[PDB]
């Protein structure tokens, strides 16, 4: 039922820049959702959960924000570990639906 | 002939007003509760006990200033039935969705209703059962329509248990009418003894954290007396005692308690308010009318998660099964109300 | 003591035919968590296959495999089972097993459990 358009599907940042990646729900989902990045050949780390928390183990610079139903993930400084697919996932209802993928380079 | 209204209300305003407080009470007293708990989630009993504690010293304040030979054994056995009534919630409520939590509200009305009768000889008019339906049905079937989407986890037993919860609530709530209207003991007496006595069946409540099936909230038989003096050390200091891997899918929840005292006296106070005022209504009205003001808090809470001045940062959309039921039980309190003034209008004309 | 999820079962298989996979769980107790299945194919989106509540036995599907796939769970060893049926050549992926690590917010008359997806296996390969 619910899909998540995730922003900008591949954004081009350099390091020491902020990037801000973006995902909508279709519909009012509460603050439960979450956010992973994926590296190409990995399992999904977990960055974030509740759209605003840091996971045990994330360095400072990845943050959540949301206004309704625009969540909003950002990295202070992008540092050359942080190139990789950032995916966005719903808590809510029970059709779980990921975003498509948001490659920074 | 749509004027009788305001006749109507004129002739007994007060209820309108207390279950207006109450709702002003509880609502913020829920709302400073998941504040403080999500600010200090572990020490959970600490937070307890401490208000359990401030309350019965804060209430026997106000019974020296305002306020069978004695009634200790009524009050331990009010205290005893309210800490197995908080025991049985807190383990039904480690697997229970947020949709059947409002409908347990909505099936301790009937509870309630059904024990009133039993035991102290209720009766009930046509319109006060249709009113009964009437509210839990609708708040059943859209509560159940949501659980059936929600990714919260759920199992029967644990709903089951939660309404084994309500039961006690309900015998300490018609046993404190009992002792109000046959013996006609004060309040504020009451509150402070049922405290003391409190205090100590939730310091008996503490071996339940024994067991595993707790997500975050599990302690062994070694860390509890650790957990209460580092719950003491984070409430009444701010030391913070984990800061290292913790949150969600961990042993701990994170705890921040630099200015959590604030917070924690705040929902002490409306607590205070809301048990003050709920033997209040037991006392002046009926142990029945308090259950559906008790249960006005269901939709809301909901109403008052749409704003982020009440609800910080986890707020929601209005919904349209918000609002429905929200006026189901408005439709269903009124036709019962309306059940109560013919019942009171047979017997004073007689 | 550390948590890991390792899977087996996958290789190759004949379109329209059966498969089961298996993720073994470690440390943690399959009983008091969500388990679910979560594929990608070669260069495209991860995509949410099934899950299950081994302890209310609650089973979940997506909508592309619904009646033909089906998942399990034996909590007497600790592990967790998929079995695809009637497969066919676009459900080739990588599956990866992962579990829900749950934050339990309690007040004292309601609790809300928010999740996320905590700890991932490291994923088998199907064709
Ligand atoms: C802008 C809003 C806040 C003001 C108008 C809302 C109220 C008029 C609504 C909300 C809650 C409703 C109340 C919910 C519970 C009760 C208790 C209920 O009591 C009984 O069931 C019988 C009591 C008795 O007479 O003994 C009577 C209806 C009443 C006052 C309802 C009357 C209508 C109320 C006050």
């Amino acid at each position: 039922d619910i899909q998540m358009t995730q922003s900008p599907s591949s954004l081009s940042a350099s390091v020491g820049d902020r990037v801000t990646i973006t995902c909508r729900a279709s519909q009012s989902v509460s603050s439960a959702v979450a956010w992973y990045q994926q590296k190409p050949g990995k399992a999904p780390k977990l960055l974030i959960y509740s759209a605003s928390s840091l996971y045990s183990g994330v360095p400072s610079r990845f943050s959540g924000s949301r206004s309704g139903t625009d969540f909003t993930l950002t990295i202070s400084s992008l540092q050359p570990e942080d190139f990789a697919t950032y995916y966005c996932q719903q808590s809510s209802t029970w059709p779980i639906t990921f975003g498509q993928g948001t490659k920074v380079e | 002939v749509f004027k009788l209204i305001f006749k109507e209300i004129k002739d007994n305003i007060f209820i309108y007003i207390l279950s207006i407080i109450y709702l002003s009470v509880s609502v913020m007293n829920t709302i400073f509760a998941k504040r403080t708990l999500n600010k200090i989630g572990n020490y959970s009993f600490v937070t307890s006990e401490t208000h359990n504690f401030i309350c019965m010293i804060m209430f026997f304040i106000v019974y020296s200033l305002f306020g069978h030979r004695s009634f200790n054994l009524q009050f331990f056995a009010i205290s005893m039935l309210d800490a197995c009534s908080v025991i049985l919630a807190f383990i039904g409520l480690t697997r229970t969705t947020g949709n059947i939590q409002s409908f347990v509200l909505q099936l301790s009305i009937p509870i309630n209703m059904f024990f009133c009768f039993l035991i102290l000889r209720y009766r009930y008019h046509l319109y006060n059962y249709l009113g009964a339906v009437i509210i839990v049905v609708t708040i059943a079937l859209v509560e159940m329509k949501l659980s059936f989407e929600t990714q919260e986890e759920n199992s029967i037993i644990f709903n089951l248990v939660l309404i084994s919860s309500l039961i006690p609530v309900c015998f300490s709530n018609m046993t404190r009418e009992i002792v109000f209207k046959k013996y006609k003991i004060d309040i504020l007496r009451l509150n402070a003894m049922v405290s003391f006595f409190q205090l100590f069946t939730s310091c008996l409540i503490l071996p339940v954290y024994t067991l595993p099936f707790l997500k975050q909230l599990h302690l062994p038989y070694n860390e509890i007396w650790t957990n209460i003096k580092n719950g003491f050390a984070c409430l009444f200091l701010g030391r913070n005692t984990v800061v290292e891997n913790c949150g969600l899918g961990m042993a701990k929840l994170c705890d921040d308690c630099d200015g959590a005292w604030k917070t924690f006296a705040l929902f002490s106070f409306f607590d205070i308010c809301d048990n003050l005022i709920t033997s209040y209504i037991i006392d002046k009205f009926s142990t029945m009318t308090y259950t559906i003001v008790s249960c006005i808090q269901g939709p809301a809470l909901a109403i008052a998660y749409y704003f982020k001045f009440l609800a910080g940062d986890v707020v929601r959309e209005p919904r349209l099964l918000d609002f429905v039921t929200l006026f189901g039980y408005l439709f269903g309190s009124i036709i019962y109300r309306v059940g109560n003034i013919i019942l009171e209008r047979k017997k004073m004309r007689n | 003591s550390e948590v890991q999820l390792v899977e087996s079962g996958g290789g190759l298989v004949q379109p329209g035919g059966s498969l089961r996979l298996s993720c073994a769980a470690s440390g943690f107790n399959v009983s008091y968590s969500y388990i679910h299945w979560v594929r990608q194919a070669p260069g495209k989106g991860l995509e949410w296959v099934a899950s299950i509540y081994p302890y209310s036995g609650y089973t979940s599907y997506a909508d592309s495999v619904k009646g033909r796939f089906t998942i399990s769970a034996d909590t007497s060893k600790n592990t967790a089972y998929l079995q695809m049926n009637s497969l066919r050549a676009e459900d080739t992926a990588v599956y990866y097993c992962a579990r829900y690590g749950s934050n339990y917010s309690f007040w004292y008359r309601g609790s809300s459990v928010t999740y996320a997806i905590d700890y991932w296996g490291q994923g088998t390969l199907v064709t």
